[PDB]
């Protein structure tokens, strides 16, 4: 759900948002929509304070998720320790 | 005409949800119609089926809103199937 199904439409972003503003978007979207699906869980300046609002609290909530849920990290060390 | 299809909505819909089709050894008795599914509830067409069931083989012993990008009813759902559960396991041990 991360590699395919949001593309960056090339043609249809205003100019009033730089092309780097346009991909921090897809990543919030793009997110949510996962933290919803897979992960089986439900909940101008100002304008760029806004983006990046919604991307330090949405982002280091999604791997607080995959930490406590998945144990995201207690599995790169177990899979160092047999497979390796 | 969003504000009134969503008045429709939520009066044609206080019938359905104050009560799948029932029969006359258990697995025959209620059984899920595949074609009658609203396509937005099709994640969970075997929790309600079976939330229902476990209440009635103790009863013959002795609210929702519809929003868009918001689960907060198949949220609610699970609310009521871990409940469902937990009468009947509990009264048969």
């Amino acid at each position: 759900l991360w590699h395919d199904k949001y593309t960056l439409r090339k043609s249809m972003i205003p100019s009033f948002m730089t092309m780097d503003q346009s991909r921090k978007v897809l990543l919030i979207g793009k997110s949510i929509n996962f933290l919803h699906q897979v992960c089986h869980d439900q909940t101008e300046n100002a304008f760029q304070g806004k983006i990046d609002a919604a991307y330090f609290e949405t982002s280091k909530y999604l791997l607080d998720v995959l930490n406590k849920k998945y144990s995201l990290l207690d599995h790169m060390q177990a899979m160092r320790r047999y497979l390796l | 005409a969003q504000e009134l299809c969503l008045y429709l909505t939520k009066a044609a819909s206080a019938p359905y949800f104050e009560v799948v089709e029932e029969h006359e050894y258990w697995d025959q008795r209620y059984t899920i119609v595949q074609q009658q599914i609203p396509s937005f509830l099709q994640k969970m067409a075997d929790k309600i089926l079976s939330t229902g069931k476990y209440l009635n083989v103790v009863r013959e012993c002795g609210e929702i809103i519809y929003t868009l990008k918001e689960r907060a009813y198949v949220e609610q759902i699970e609310k009521a199937f871990n409940y469902a559960s937990k009468v009947l396991l509990d009264f048969l041990m």
